[PDB]
RNA sequence: CUCGAUGUCGGCUCGUCGCAUCCUGGGGCUGAAGAAGGUCCCAAGGGUUGGGCUGUUCGCCCAUUAAAGCGGCACGCGAGCUGGGUUCAGAACGUCGUGAGACAGUUCGGUCUCUAUCCGCCACGGGCGCAGGAGGCUUGAGGGGGGCUCUUCCUAGUACGAGAGGACCGGAAGGGACGCACCUCUGGUUUCCCAGCUGUCCCUCCAGGGGCAUAAGCUGGGUAGCCAUGUGCGGAAGGGAUAACCGCUGAAAGCAUCUAAGCGGGAAGCCCGCCCCAAGAUGAGGCCUCCCACGGCGUCAAGCCGGUAAGGACCCGGGAAGACCACCCGGUGGAUGGGCCGGGGGUGUAAGCGCCGCGAGGCGUUGAGCCGACCGGUCCCAAUCGUCCGAGGUCUUGACC
């Protein structure tokens, strides 16, 4: 019973699936739109593209910093169910080894290297 | 560096040695033969509860 | 994420996108040039011409790197540390500047100009 | 800091694994062996999992625990010698049990523990 | 205004248009195990239990203390004053309405025995120009002829975990009437999967 | 007193009281319009930042700040550090000296020990007791913890106002500092969780592994626990007495006065309200349930033995509780551990055979493989068997049967 049980439950309650979207993939830079908004309920299907970085897993989870070269390096981290989300579509490839936090990217990247993977 | 001052008599020495004190050893009889057995154990005789597997040679 | 003494980045009319702040402009007990805050500093880095100089202003907090945790559980981090220089009132320093969007900023609000100003990629 | 603690052991992880093994081995040899209180306890947990693969029974499994004990004689010795004998129960193939005395000089409480027939 | 509970675990949730985090309160439902009538204990109040751990295990006394107004077969019990029992059995399946403010407490997870380091704030001493104590150690303790000795009540090393305590206001967030559970966004006062209680006081004028 | 011995500076760390109170408020006063100053009496509540240079505390300077106080305790702190210091020999010169040597002129280095006995503080236990013997729930006299404050915004520029200038009532909002808990989330760890790697001796050559390459060789990530830089919360109300200071009713001073008389106003302070201890408060125990008034002994039986498993202790086995200990749940009519199993979350597609390349390896079966503390199943194993102690429960008075 206990924890596992009851809790599993309440969450199931609220989050339900984070909106069946189960497209994780390690690599894949990809793109989405979160409601993220302010100013006159300007909740905007805002879409950021980002090279897939990491994640938290259980009730509460999060599609991690996918780093995005904006013109400086900006990495974007976002909670998974987090009703906050609407569109979440992949573009990139779910490839590469050593598993996540492979910031190798954000760090010494270098477009070339980037592609080097 | 900090050698006390004297010794509050055997008196004290005791106070201490005293609360100290030496208790005794737990025991009942062999679930098998006789003598003293501390809770879960066997010995140079009975030696078991399900297969002496012990004693005599 | 924060700092007192600091080698920070900017990109306004900068002498150099870098100045060292003393501390936080908030509630007398600084300890955090924090995201979306306002604080104190002088220049560290050079400055071709520019009316900027090797002085000291105060201004407002951009980027950080160690958790931009928002109200909506919006989350982010840029491998960059920089804010925009202020002229008194706050009224920003330069005509433009190299950087972009995201809540925290506008949210602090007082600086809409920065707001519309740094938009696109970079 | 410390309190809520799992897998509880002494000496040094290398020393330990060292033992766990050496012992797991010697027992495998004799069915039953004599050592100190937890020596047994944990040794149980371990030689324990080993017999678990002993059972596993297959080219791979074999490959593994061998990975750990290093040496055919036993390798097979267990894997087929008794692994069958057990393959059918629900683990706990360990019988850890408190002897009659305590080693000298100290009074270190000891016992015999073995494959539980 | 009081709930008796088996504190579950802490977890995150969402509200309005934003996530935030809560905690899992669970309580079958204590019952009038004992009443201090006032003429009884002019410190008038209600004592209750809220579960049941094995019956084959149970002192006679317990058996009949229960006998009293007779109720069930548990062991979790305690008391609180100035709280009527407009019932003779309570659950919370409503007992505790959400969108309300609460106060609550519980057992306090059990620390260890760490000095100036733990126990109190300020992490020890310093480290380098001095290492015959490297980084931290005990502050100072009194003096020559001031009081002429060693003080009597400043913080101190050691055991500072095996105790109990509570938290002031917190939010009632949500009510799950079935599995007698409630999410409250709380300082998980003390462990979880263990013991706690809630009470509500706050004539607080903002 | 001290030379059978009292470590002097500066600083550190933990500070403790004090008011001639700095910020706080309460105030009468103004040369007080507002605002803002400034002028005294009341009141320590909390609070009473960073750096710079200087061995200097003082100090001067940078930036803020509500504010960034004076000082008591051998200018608190060596049995708790530090030791630049000035003050053992060096050597330095600058300076006296006929020179030996010297200068509270200076400058470079310059061997600070500490196994606690006492009373004292921090904790945790063993007694023996608060006259039945018991399992458990309480109420607190009395003691402890925290009581700050910004700036903005709310009523704000109608108070003042010729005009230039600025609101009490009061009301918000967030923040800093700080105290109390706590991991979901955020990030930190994770000596074995997983994964990659060189060198090397070993297995059996090949792979597939194995110890050593510092108490894990290297590296990249990594639960769970513990933990900030992450999260909730808190510093309230509000009740009653009052400080300065304001008044009512009223004489003695046949007009007057707050003034002994009698009544009221009033401070972030005092008692409470807030949490945390607590009858070893011998002045409780109050209530609940329950075994029997337990059984034998020289009357005074407040001694013995069984009495009760009334209950508990012992040993065992388990615990975010934990040095030991006591606390806490359990012992097989159980799930308590470990085991196993299902599952989470970890690693990042194994081992082999198979498919393209002279080869390097590449692709397939593979997101496989292998896994420690996290939810929980199932007696697979080990919680067997036993033992001992524990009413006939203070004195006293009154009442009933």
């Amino acid at each position: 019973m206990n924890r596992g049980a009851l809790i599993k439950l309440v969450e199931s309650r609220y989050v339900r699936t984070d909106l069946p979207e189960f497209r994780p993939g390690d690599t894949v830079r990809v793109s989405y739109k979160v409601k993220e908004g302010n100013r006159t309920r300007i909740q905007d299907f805002e879409g950021i593209v980002i090279r897939i970085r990491r994640n938290g897993f259980n009730t509460t989870f999060t599609v991690r910093k996918v780093s995005y070269g904006v013109g400086v390096e900006r990495i974007f981290p976002l909670h998974s169910p987090l009703i906050q989300k609407i569109d979440i579509v992949q573009r990139g490839r779910a490839r590469r080894a050593k598993l996540y936090f492979i910031r190798n990217l954000s760090d010494r990247e270098i477009r070339r290297k980037l592609r080097a993977d | 560096h900090p050698v006390p001052k004297k010794k509050t008599s055997k008196a004290r020495r005791d106070a201490r040695r005293s609360h100290h004190a030496l208790t005794p050893p737990t025991l009942v009889p062999c679930p098998e033969c006789k003598a003293m057995k501390p809770p879960h154990t066997v010995c140079p005789e009975c030696g078991y509860y399900a297969g002496r597997k012990v004693l005599e040679v | 994420m924060i700092q007192p003494q600091t080698y920070l980045e900017v990109a306004d009319n900068t002498g150099a996108r870098k100045i060292m702040c003393i501390r936080v402009l908030k509630g007398s007990n600084a300890k955090y040039a924090t995201v979306g805050d306002v604080i104190v500093a002088s220049v560290k880095e050079a400055i071709p011409r520019g009316a900027v100089k090797e002085g000291d202003v105060v201004k407002a907090v951009v980027v950080r790197t160690k958790k931009e945790v928002k109200r909506p559980d919006g989350s982010a981090i840029r491998f960059d540390d920089n804010a925009a220089v202020i002229i008194n009132n706050q009224l920003e320093p330069r005509g433009t500047r190299v950087f972009g969007p995201v809540a925290r900023e506008l949210r602090e609000k007082g600086f809409m100009k920065i707001v519309s100003l740094a938009p696109e990629v970079l | 800091r410390h309190l809520k603690s799992g897998r509880k052991l002494n000496r040094h992880s290398s020393h330990r694994l060292a033992l766990y093994r050496n012992q797991a081995k010697s027992l495998l040899t004799h069915g039953r062996i004599t050592t100190t209180v937890p020596k047994a306890k944990e040794l149980r947990g371990f030689v324990d999992h080993l017999i678990h693969l002993a059972k596993r029974g297959d080219l791979h499994a074999r490959r593994l625990v061998l990975r750990d004990l290093q040496d055919v004689k036993l390798v097979r010795k267990l894997f087929d010698e008794i692994a069958p004998r057990y393959r059918d129960r629900q683990g706990g193939y360990t019988r850890v049990l408190k002897l009659a005395e305590r080693r000298r000089g100290d009074g270190a409480p000891l016992a015999l523990v073995e494959l539980v027939e | 205004m009081k709930g008796i509970l088996g504190v579950k675990v802490g977890m995150t949730r969402i509200f309005r248009d934003d996530r935030a985090v809560p905690v899992t309160v669970i309580l079958a439902g204590p019952c009038p195990v004992v009443q201090r009538r006032t003429p009884e204990k002019d410190g008038y109040t209600a004592v209750q239990l809220g579960f049941l751990p094995q019956n084959p295990k149970r002192v006679n006394r317990p058996l009949k203390g229960h006998f009293a107004k007779a109720g069930v077969e548990p062991v979790r019990i305690l008391r609180e004053i100035r709280d009527f029992n407009p019932e003779g059995d309570t659950v919370t399946v409503e007992i505790f309405k959400p969108g309300e403010r609460v106060d609550v407490t519980g057992t306090s997870k059990g620390r260890g025995f760490a000095g100036v380091m733990k126990r109190w704030n300020f992490a020890g001493g310093p480290d380098s120009h001095g290492a015959h104590k490297i980084h931290r150690h005990p502050g100072s303790i009194g003096n020559r002829k001031t009081p002429g000795r060693v003080y009597k009540g400043k913080k101190m090393a050691g055991h500072y975990g095996a105790e109990r305590v509570t938290v002031m206001n917190l939010e009632v967030v949500d009510v799950i009437p079935e599995e007698n559970l409630l999410l409250v966004k709380g300082a998980v006062p003390g462990p979880n999967g263990g013991l706690v209680i809630v009470r509500e006081t706050k004539k607080a004028a903002k």
